[PDB]
């Protein structure tokens, strides 16, 4: 999740973050914006849906 | 990190061309700073949003 | 809704980066814009496409 | 043309002038003792600036309470506009009123000082208020300095706390309230300020590119090593290294190279080109580093050893490798923890602490600029504790003034923090520089003690710094220096980039860097001008030092310049009849005349509109004789004098005619500043520069004791070729007393029409062209060639260029132009090296001859050089062949780039450093690594 101009705070580097993240996930608010983060970190939409 | 410091102005390199701001002291939206204020953020986050 | 989502009014002829990450149309009830700009194809969408 | 009228004319009134010689050893002593006065006054000037500012920081009490006492002072950014409530809490603001001044060219107010206040330092904080507190005694004697020098310009306090409070207040430039001009000076990044608060650097910037820097890190380090970087002079050496498991340099330079322009750029392409990946190792990477400061075989500074620690953090200390490598702590390490992170910053800030340095954060693009200056406020405590050997008056490489005013030269003093001294006390902070006083000295400024029109057009002066660039030179344009191909630095243009390049300007260059003093005699190619053509000069230079500064000062004199003409006007009658023919009423029996805007006097403003310069001439002519100490009278009675003449030249042989088939106009072009071009119609087709030491043809024909045809411009939107004609002129070489001295020019402008009739009457006792010099074609034959006049012959058919050039008939001399501007490309102008070359006559030979093997078929030509001329003819006979116009031979100032900045580090020119340099203290207190 090391992207240009940005690092987001819900990432999945350390076991707190990433535990934190899927607590978030899990009450669904925001997994939209968590799913994008982690689908650019794949390569582009182009091939890391 | 002080109100004394934030004061006057600061260069914004938020638009990727430097624009002069002025430095505010500015408090979040949602601030627990009393226990009227704490129940409506308390809501806020039990509705999810 | 197919391939609705990009045209999104670039600046005159430029080739830089598109105004807004919001679609566009040249038509009446779709939304216009402004300030010597041009809806036309080729923008990856919302939410990185 | 009448050269024989015009010289008799010259021996026929010896009796009107004097003969007196160029002792080009005196004229470089007066110049030199001269400069040293001027670079005295502005030390003395400093000196004292320094003292009071010392002593009345020394005797202030810290407050911060400013509302019982407010501090008056002006703000440079302030709006015009009479607004009262543009007021801080803590400062109550200066309305001023605003001369117009000529010196400065700005509004300028002398009855206070103005501040400068970088928009992202508040105005009103403790710090900033206690300055413009204690710095109102820095006002009084900014006025004190100005009373006792009228010649002053910008003198300036540059505090570290970031104002800046020059004397002569004017509105900051064009960044007080302006949308997209936003305000980004700050006066510690300033090549003075730089310069006078420390020593010349080795840095050796180590960047952590591994794994974990990658995405917003890496972006914040390379833009923190480009600004670091732009905080390096031409007397600091620096390279980047760069380590991951593995060090290695990131550019193409193996070892600390000197920190100009051209290397600083390369480094920062090198950083901007940097990928990050793999694991780190503070041990490879500092082994690199000690290892590359350990190199004496290049030249260096040898002083203030350097690491500048780029990464972002781990648990990592190196404790044996500082152990082996800076024991005794020789080498200081600044560490820079760049970007937003949670890792461990603790062997940061120790490396810092072991290694005399400072750690230094950087979260986010806006802390980056102000990190920079700290560590060059880190590096000044050795020089503070160094009471009185540090206070040293320093000069800058020349640069442009922020304050518009063209190109300048600032001197710096540092000044002291001295609040304990001689009643010691804890004296905390008292290792840090208050701030440092500049003063600057206008280039055109040093322009004026070297007078030039007392030598040859070709006869020049030119001074050289330590470094070999140039502090004045007739070459040196109030541009930036090119650096590469378009897509604040100082103007440091090399005196070997000034001119053509020999042997012999090497070692003249080497001589002149030591300080020594000589003559030298010999031969050199002497580039016109118009950057078109070549001449093969005659040339003498001889240098002083400058004493008490580390210029060197040089005086250009061709062996013909060694005598001028003085006037001896003194009848106040002879004068006025010379005067009368100056009105432009009488440009039908006189020629039309244009004067050089030279300073006759000071009453006189030169105008690029040079007919309202003659109108205020002819009216300061007319009432003349009260200003007799107004200005010198040595310029108006040589020009004067020069108008007679060429006026007795003008109607007792030009006015005795009227009128011949082939001229279309008759010009004579003279020293003193006349330019009579005779019909008064292609006056309005004349296009030459008023003053005549600044016309290419006039420089050309003196060097050329010859008939010299200067080929018109190609394609150029104006009055062109056909109705103007084509350039021709020979200088005059009277003789006075048996000695060789060319007064001035005269010319015809041949009409191209009379000539190609001539030229081709006689064909019947079709390919025939004429080259001059450079290779242009002057007139042909087949027509369409003398469609494409005075264009170059190479763009016509290349292929007899090129083997022309094969019989060496033609050599040619490629060089660089550092400060032309530049259309720019693709990945309003910028400016780029442009790379212009030059063709000239290579052997002395007559008639050449040969056969042209173009591919596939043959041609055959033969040449003649016409005598008295520089003109060659070539009798081809070939159109329409078998395609050999494969390219080009385009003979013009084409964009490149530079020389290969990656081999000229390896043969660097010869280069002398400062002599003396603070670093390493015993007394100095590491215990702050912030
Ligand atoms: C699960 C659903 C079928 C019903 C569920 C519900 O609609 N939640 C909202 C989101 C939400 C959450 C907490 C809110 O603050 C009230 C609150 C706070 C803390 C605990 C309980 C109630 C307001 C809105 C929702 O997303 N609704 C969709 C239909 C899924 C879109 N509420 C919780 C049933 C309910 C509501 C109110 C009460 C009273 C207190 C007795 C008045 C009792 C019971
Ligand atoms: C092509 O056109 C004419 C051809 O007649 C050239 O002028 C002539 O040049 C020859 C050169 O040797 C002269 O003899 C001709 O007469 C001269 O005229 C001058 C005038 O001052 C006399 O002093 C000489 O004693 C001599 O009589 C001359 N004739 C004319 C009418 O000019 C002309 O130069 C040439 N075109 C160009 C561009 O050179
Ligand atoms: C030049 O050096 C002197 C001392 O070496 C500096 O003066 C000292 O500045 C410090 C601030 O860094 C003062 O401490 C402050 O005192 C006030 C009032 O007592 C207090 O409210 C602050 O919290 C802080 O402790 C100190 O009093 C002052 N004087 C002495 C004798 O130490 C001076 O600032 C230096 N010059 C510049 C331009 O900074
Ligand atoms: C600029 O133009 C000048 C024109 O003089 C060039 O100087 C000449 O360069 C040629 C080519 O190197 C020299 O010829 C060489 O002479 C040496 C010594 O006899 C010989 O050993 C070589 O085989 C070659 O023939 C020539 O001597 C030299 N002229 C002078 C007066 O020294 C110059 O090269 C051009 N370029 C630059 C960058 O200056
Ligand atoms: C660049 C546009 C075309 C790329 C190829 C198609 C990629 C999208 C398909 C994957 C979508 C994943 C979600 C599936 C949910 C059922
Ligand atoms: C200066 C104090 C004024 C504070 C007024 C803020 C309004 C807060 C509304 C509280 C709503 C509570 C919702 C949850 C109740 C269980
Ligand atoms: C400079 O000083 C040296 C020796 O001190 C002296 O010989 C020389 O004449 C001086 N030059 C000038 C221009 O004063
Ligand atoms: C230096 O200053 C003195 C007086 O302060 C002045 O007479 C002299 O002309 C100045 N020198 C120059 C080169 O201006
Ligand atoms: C500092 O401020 C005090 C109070 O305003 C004033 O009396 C004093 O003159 C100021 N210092 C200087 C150097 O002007
Ligand atoms: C420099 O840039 C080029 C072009 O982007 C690239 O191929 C090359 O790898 C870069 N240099 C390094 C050392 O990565
Ligand atoms: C410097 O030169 C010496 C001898 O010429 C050589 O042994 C050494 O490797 C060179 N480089 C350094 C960094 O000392
Ligand atoms: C200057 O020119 C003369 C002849 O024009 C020549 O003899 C002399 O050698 C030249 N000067 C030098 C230094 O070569
Ligand atoms: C130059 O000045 C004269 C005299 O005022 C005027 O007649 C002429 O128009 C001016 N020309 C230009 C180009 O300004
Ligand atoms: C001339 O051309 C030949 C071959 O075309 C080439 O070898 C040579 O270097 C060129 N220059 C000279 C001065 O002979
Ligand atoms: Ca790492």
């Amino acid at each position: 999740f090391n992207f240009q101009d940005e690092t987001p705070t819900t990432n999945f580097d350390t076991f707190p973050a990433a535990i934190l993240t899927v607590f978030q996930i899990l009450t669904g608010e925001d997994w939209n914006a968590v799913m994008y983060h982690g689908i650019e970190s794949q390569g582009g939409v182009s091939k890391g849906m | 990190e002080l109100e004394r410091d934030c004061r006057g102005q600061y260069l914004d390199y938020e638009k990727e061309e430097v624009e002069a701001q002025p430095r505010q002291w500015k408090k979040y939206d949602f601030h627990y700073d009393n226990v009227l204020w704490a129940l409506l953020t308390l809501f806020t986050v039990s509705t999810g949003e | 809704y197919m391939g609705k989502f990009h045209k999104a009014c670039f600046p005159n002829s430029t080739d830089a980066e598109p105004v807004g990450d919001f679609p566009c149309g040249k038509e009446a009830p779709a939304r216009l814009c402004e300030g010597d700009t041009e809806c036309r194809e080729y923008w990856p969408g919302p939410n990185f496409g | 043309s009448g050269v024989n009228q015009l010289v008799d004319i010259y021996e026929k009134y010896q009796d009107l002038y004097t003969v007196e010689p160029n002792n080009a050893r005196q004229l470089v002593e007066i110049a030199a003792r001269d400069i040293e006065k001027l670079l005295s006054n502005r030390s003395k000037a400093l000196v004292r600036l320094a003292l009071e500012a010392e002593k009345v920081q020394a005797a202030h009490q810290w407050r911060e309470d400013f509302a019982s006492n407010e501090v008056v002072y002006y703000n440079a950014k302030d709006d015009l506009d009479p607004e009262k409530n543009d007021s801080e809490p803590g400062s109550q603001r200066i309305k001023p009123v605003f001369i117009e001044d000529a010196n400065f060219g700005r509004q300028i107010s002398y009855q206070h000082a103005a501040v400068h206040i970088p928009t992202d330092i508040y105005e009103g904080s403790t710090i900033v208020l206690n300055e413009l507190n204690w710095t109102s005694a820095l006002d009084e004697v900014f006025k004190k300095n100005r009373e006792e020098d009228p010649s002053l310009l910008w003198q300036v306090f540059g505090s570290a706390t970031g104002l800046a409070r020059y004397y002569p207040a004017s509105p900051w430039v064009d960044n007080s309230r302006t949308p997209n001009k936003i305000d980004l000076y700050d006066v510690r990044r300033r090549p003075w300020y730089i310069q006078g608060a420390a020593s010349p650097k080795d840095m050796l910037i180590l960047v952590d590119v591994s794994g974990s820097v990658s995405g917003l890190t890496l972006k914040l380090i390379r833009t923190s090593v480009s600004e670091m970087l732009e905080t390096l002079s031409d007397d600091d050496f620096v390279n980047v290294a760069s380590f991951n498991s593995n060090a290695q340099d990131v550019s193409c330079f193996q070892h600390l190279v000197q920190a100009n322009v051209r290397n600083k750029k390369v480094l920062k392409d090198a950083v901007n080109n940097i990928t990050a990946k793999g694991i780190t190792d503070y041990k490879k990477g500092f082994s690199f580093a000690f290892e590359q400061l350990l190199n004496y075989n290049v030249s260096r500074a040898n002083c203030n050893k350097i690491i500048m620690l780029f990464t972002d953090g781990g648990e990592e200390r190196a404790q044996e490798i500082f152990n082996k490598y800076n024991k005794d702590k020789k080498v200081r390490v600044f560490t820079f923890s760049v970007g937003q992170h949670n890792y461990d910053r603790g062997p940061i800030q120790w490396m810092a602490c072991e290694n005399k340095g400072y750690y230094y954060e950087i979260p986010s693009i806006g802390a980056i600029r102000i990190n920079t200056q700290e560590y060059l406020d880190v590096l000044g405590r050795p020089m503070v504790l160094a009471g009185d050997k540090a206070k040293q008056v320093q000069w800058t490489n020349v640069y442009l003034d922020a304050l518009e005013l063209g190109l300048v030269i600032t001197g710096t003093l540092p000044v002291f923090n001295i609040t304990g001294q001689f009643e010691n006390k804890t004296n905390l902070k008292n290792q840090l520089i208050l701030g440092v006083m500049g003063v600057d000295v206008s280039l055109e400024d040093i322009k004026r003690l070297t007078p030039r029109f007392t030598l040859c057009p070709n006869g020049y002066y030119f001074a050289i710094d330590p470094n070999g660039y140039v502090l004045l030179h007739p070459n040196l344009q109030p541009k930036p220096i090119g650096v590469g191909i378009p897509t604040q630095e100082p103007v440091t243009l090399d005196f070997l980039d000034a001119e053509l390049e020999n042997d012999i300007k090497v070692e003249i260059r080497n001589k002149m860097i030591d300080g020594e003093s000589g003559e030298k005699t010999f031969r050199t190619l002497v580039k016109s001008q118009d950057e078109r053509y070549i001449d093969k000069g005659n040339r003498t230079y001889t240098w002083t030092p400058v004493n008490g500064t580390d210029y060197s000062l040089a005086l250009v004199l061709p062996t013909y310049s060694f005598y001028y003409i003085k006037a001896k006007l003194e009848e106040t009658i002879t004068q006025a009849r010379y005067s009368e023919t100056l009105k432009p009423d009488n440009f039908e029996e006189s020629g039309y005349t244009f004067i050089a805007p030279r300073d006759y006097c000071n009453d006189l403003k030169i105008s690029d509109n040079n007919t309202e310069f003659l109108l205020n001439f002819n009216e300061f002519i007319d009432r003349k004789t009260p200003n007799n100490p107004s200005c010198n009278a040595d310029l108006i009675n040589r020009v004067l004098l020069d108008a007679g003449f060429t006026n007795e030249l003008v109607q007792n042989y030009w006015s005795k005619q009227k009128n011949i088939k082939g001229v279309k106009a008759r010009f004579v072009v003279t020293d003193g500043g006349i330019t009579r071009v005779y019909p008064k119609e292609a006056g309005e087709n004349w296009q030459e520069n008023p003053e005549t030491y600044e016309d290419s043809f006039y420089k050309r024909s003196l060097d050329n004791d010859n008939y010299v045809f200067t080929a018109p411009y190609f394609n150029k939107s104006g009055p062109g070729a056909y109705e103007s004609g084509i350039m021709v002129s020979k200088a005059v070489e009277i003789y006075i007393q048996g000695k060789l001295l060319k007064p001035a020019v005269v010319g015809i402008k041949i009409d191209v029409n009379s000539w190609i009739e001539n030229f081709t009457k006689t064909s019947i006792r079709m390919d025939c062209v004429i080259l001059d010099d450079g290779g242009f074609l002057l007139m042909a034959n087949h027509d369409d060639y003398t469609n494409q006049i005075g264009r170059f012959f190479g763009e016509i058919d290349p292929s007899l260029m090129r083997h022309l050039v094969n019989i060496s008939v033609y050599a040619f001399n490629k060089s660089y132009d550092y400060q032309s501007v530049c259309e720019p490309g693709a990945a309003s102008k910028q400016s780029c090296i442009t790379e212009q070359t030059q063709y000239f006559f290579d052997n002395d030979s007559k008639s050449f001859s040969g056969v042209l093997d173009c591919g596939n078929c043959s041609r055959i030509f033969h040449g003649e050089k016409l005598m008295n001329t520089n003109l060659i003819f070539i009798m081809v006979e070939s159109k329409g062949t078998c395609p050999c116009d494969t390219r080009l031979l385009i003979q013009a100032e084409q964009t490149s780039d530079g020389p290969n900045p990656c081999d000229m580090v390896k043969q660097p020119r010869y280069r002398k450093g400062p002599d003396v340099c603070f670093d390493n203290n015993v007394l100095e207190d590491y215990t702050d690594c912030g």
